[PDB]
RNA sequence: AGAAGCUAUUAAAAUCACC
RNA sequence: AUGUGAUUUUAAUAGCUUCU
């Protein structure tokens, strides 16, 4: 019964992360001492042309840059417990995520320290131009 | 194959998930799926109203992080926290109605003797969070779970059985130790059942204290030690331990049954969580107690060792030069380590194994009753602290009594119990069977020191030329009393001394 | 077209633990 | 209108290789 979603490369850090006071800073410190970051992110066949934003309803992806599924990179959303976000609600899951194709490797550790510039909506100092 | 049981979504609903709210690339439904990399189709739109129990079944806790203690511990760093062990196992509700496949937690148990019934909730997948509430549930089928067909209409939210576990734990390895070792037999339900009331983390220290941080408040984001938590819910840093990669082949009830005939009642929780404390403190200490190993000093262990060599020097001596023993026999005397030095009678060592050493030729000599019922004839064995189910008539025993409760004295194996004083012994269960051929001993204080020259004390129990006389004389009255103060200490700490029949305290008299 | 071997996908059964 | 698994088997379905 029922329809499996994980597998047996992510468990690891899964468990581990599904156990934690602040989920955030648990899966940087994974990161930094020999750990793998997590497969089997849900990535997306966008046209691969388009105006770059980082979270959009539609795909908007720029050149340099791969939009994911808002849900596989949110590790809050990943992990099932509660989000830090006020209101208690995922700004990400529902929307089309975007990484920069650079780091998109490991989309979940792009979403956990960048940000959103407020005032032109791109990912702050990958291409956000606000000098 | 490489999938896991983990997070598997157990809903009904036949079609799968929208390339986003869905987590992993697998669940995402088969309309999509092209190629490993999902196309987004404008037509159809996404769900916006639905629940899905996602199953937290299979965690794995293999990690090794820097600062992050491991879960999982190996078994010469569990002998070294034995003080805090609390066996745990949770029987489990599988979800029927809009879910099914997975078993949600019904029924915790520890080894304090404590159930706490949960109301069945599960972690259900909302749109916009991860919505931790109360899904459907029925109980095991089979006339084998029959005892969990009323639990289901009762239990508590997992907001006062998180707190309910904080004041339990709390209540219960307040002065043994300041962590946590879960002893669990299954290493699945239990993890399980341990993402609702355990948060990991790196390792912390207790708020405006010095005590290791094992406490966690969602509220106030603190951690505490485990005097301060009042109040405080969730678990911080547990161990845990799985006893059957221990290569155990069977039911628990069968592994159990052959070494304990005292415990019962199985698939209850405290009596599943019981026989998991009992058969793990069976595979540890039962066998030898090890020597190597030291522990921490709780607390009066320096003057219970020190009380405890003082009266074996006392009674042996008063029993030697009383009754005038040709030799003396010793069993159990890990080392040669002559208690009274300053005496005639020949010390044959017939220890049980040869411990560490052949310096002074000891013997090796099992004992048993109806083995050596004959054996030893001549003069009297000292079974300081043996473990021997009947003892001879002519012996000065000490025997730990198994049915006192206290901070030193945890409870053991075969209603025997596990005195762990800077060294762990697991004595057999005290029964009144064992000492058929001997009597109680009388308090009573012997020297031969001479007396030199406050309140004036007249107590016939003391054996000194000053008190046979009119005025007992200030070089003997605080020597009884400190002996009084380290015999009434002991039998509070809950030894008890045995004599061979014949033992006549007016034949120490003609002695001065 | 079949056979033989290896790895995988699904289904049924057996044994074992957890419930 | 099927509880979690793990290990075996036994059927089919895919490939990969060899032979006839
Ligand atoms: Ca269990
Ligand atoms: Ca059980
Ligand atoms: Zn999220
Ligand atoms: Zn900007
Ligand atoms: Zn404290
Ligand atoms: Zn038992
Ligand atoms: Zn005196």
């Amino acid at each position: 019964a029922g329809n499996a979603t994980e597998v047996p490369a992510n468990s690891t850090v899964l468990s581990f992360c599904a156990f934690a006071v602040d989920a955030a800073k648990a899966y940087k410190d994974y990161l930094a001492s020999g750990g793998q970051p997590i497969t089997n992110c849900v990535k997306m066949l966008c046209t691969h042309t388009g105006t770059g934003q980082a979270i959009t309803v539609t795909p908007e992806a720029n050149m340099d840059q791969e939009s994911f599924g808002g849900a596989s990179c949110c590790l809050y959303c990943r992990c099932h417990i509660d989000h830090p976000n006020p209101k208690g609600f995922c700004d990400l899951k529902g929307k089309y995520v975007q990484i920069p194709t650079t780091c998109a490797n490991d989309p979940v550790g792009f979403t956990l320290k960048n940000t959103v510039c407020t005032v032109c909506g791109m990912w702050k100092g990958y291409g956000c131009s606000c000098d | 194959e490489n999938v896991t049981g983990l997070f598997k979504d157990c809903s009904k609903v036949i079609t799968g998930l929208h390339p986003t709210q869905a987590p992993t690339h697998l669940s995402v439904d088969t309309k999509f799926k092209t190629e490993g990399l999902c196309v987004d189709i404008p037509g159809i739109p996404k769900d916006m109203t639905y629940r899905r129990l996602i199953s937290m079944m299979g965690f794995k806790m293999n990690y090794q992080v820097n600062g992050y203690p491991n879960m999982f511990i190996t078994r010469e760093e569990a002998i070294r926290h034995v003080r805090a062990w609390i066996g745990f196992d949770v029987e489990g509700c599988h979800a029927t109605r809009e879910a099914v496949g997975t078993n949600l937690p019904l029924q915790l148990g520890f080894s304090t003797g404590v159930n706490l019934v949960a109301v069945p909730t599960g972690y259900v997948d909302t749109p916009n969070n991860t919505d931790f509430s109360r899904v459907s549930a029925k109980p095991p089928p089979g006339d084998q779970f029959k005892h969990l067909i009323p639990l289901m209409y009762k239990g508590l939210p997992w907001n006062v059985v998180r707190i309910k576990i904080v004041q339990m734990l709390s209540d219960t390895l307040k002065n043994l130790s300041d962590r946590v070792v879960f002893v669990l037999w299954a290493h699945g339900f239990e993890l399980t059942s341990m993402k609702y009331f355990v948060k990991i983390g790196p390792e912390r220290t207790c708020c405006l204290c010095d005590r290791r941080a094992t406490c966690f408040s969602t509220a106030s984001d603190t951690y505490a030690c485990w005097h301060h938590s009042i109040g405080f819910d969730y678990v911080y840093n547990p161990f845990m331990i799985d006893v059957q990669q221990w290569g155990f082949t069977g039911n628990l009830q069968s592994n159990h049954d052959l070494y304990c005939q005292v415990h019962g009642n199985a698939h209850v929780a405290s009596c599943d969580a019981i026989m998991t404390r009992c058969l793990a403190v069976h595979e540890c200490f039962v066998k030898r107690v090890d020597w190597t190993i030291e522990y921490p000093i709780i607390g009066d262990e320096l003057k219970i060792n020190a009380a405890c060599r003082k009266v074996q020097h006392m009674v042996v001596k008063a029993a030697l030069l009383a009754d005038k023993f040709p030799v003396l026999h010793d069993i159990g005397n890990p080392k040669a380590i002559k208690c009274v030095p300053q005496a005639d009678v020949e010390w044959k060592f017939y220890d049980a194994q040869p411990c560490s050493d052949k310096a002074y030729k000891i013997e090796e000599l099992f004992y048993s009753y109806a083995t050596h019922s004959d054996k030893f004839t001549d003069g009297v064995c000292l079974f300081w602290n043996c473990n021997v189910d009947r003892y001879p008539a002519n012996s000065i025993v000490c025997r730990f009594d198994t049915r006192v409760l206290s901070n030193l004295n945890l409870p053991g194996c075969d209603g025997g119990s596990l005195y762990v004083n800077k060294h762990a012994f697991h004595t057999p269960a005290f029964d009144k069977s064992a000492f058929v051929n001997l009597k109680q001993l009388p308090f009573f204080y012997y020297s031969d020191s001479p007396c030199e020259s406050y309140v004036p004390l007249k107590s016939a129990t003391c054996i000194t030329r000053c008190n046979l006389g009119g005025a007992v004389c200030r070089h003997h009255a605080n020597e009884y009393r400190l002996y009084l103060d380290a015999y009434n200490m002991m039998i509070s700490a809950g030894f008890s001394l045995w004599v061979y029949k014949q033992f006549d305290t007016y034949n120490l008299w003609n002695t001065f």
